[PDB]
């Protein structure tokens, strides 16, 4: 099965190739990211397939609904597989 | 890098964190984008 | 070296390809890396063919 992989487009972590549009599916992006994703699949053994997070966030609970939003919220509830990002270890993403 | 709680992915995901760190490619791949690539010296 | 590495007025580089550039660009010595940074970066070329 293919990796589903839940990243956002920050420089240099995730960005748009200046020829993407001649491009298909992840060699349309190049980074830091980009490239930890490739050495992480090489060593584990997977196939995966990069995919930008709808709502452009990184991870909160909202007050009122409690929900999720972000690249946590695509882990949580079960929509991506991993997430290769720049996001912060903070105690209430560990918790979730 | 995160995961799905209880996710099997996870334990051999951290290892390889770890063994990148250790071979000295998380440093590489910084000094690519931040300074081979930076453009004021 | 360490006169070169302080200043820009003069212009400073090496031959294009070769042992003499690789010197420079895989150093973890300070000044030599300094330098390398420069040239690197230098408009006009700072390199010759
Ligand atoms: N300043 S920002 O862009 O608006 C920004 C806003 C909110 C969270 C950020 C963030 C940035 N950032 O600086 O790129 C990096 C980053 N890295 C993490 O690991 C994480 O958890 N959260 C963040």
């Amino acid at each position: 099965r293919t990796v589903v992989v839940t990243t956002i487009m920050e420089s240099p972590y995730v960005m748009y190739k200046k020829n993407h549009e001649m491009f298909e599916g992840n060699d349309k992006y190049e980074g830091y990211c980009v490239d930890l994703a490739s050495e992480i699949a090489k060593h584990i053994g997977i196939k995966y397939k990069i995919a930008i997070v709808p709502d452009g966030k990184y991870g909160a609970r909202d007050a009122d609904t409690k929900i999720w939003n972000g690249m946590v919220g695509e882990l949580v509830y079960g929509k991506a597989e991993i997430a290769i990002a720049p996001l912060t270890i903070t105690l209430v993403r560990e918790e979730v | 890098v995160a995961t799905p709680k209880g996710s099997s992915l996870r334990t051999p995901v951290n290892l390889a964190v770890l063994k990148l760190s250790e071979a000295g490619v998380l440093d590489k791949l910084k000094n690519k984008w931040w300074y081979d690539k930076g453009e004021c010296g | 070296a360490e006169d070169l590495a302080k200043q820009t007025e003069i212009a400073y580089g090496t031959l294009d390809s070769g042992s003499t550039k690789e010197f420079f660009r895989r150093s973890k010595i300070a000044v030599y890396e300094k330098m390398w940074t420069y040239m690197r970066s230098a408009e006009p070329s700072v390199f010759t063919r």
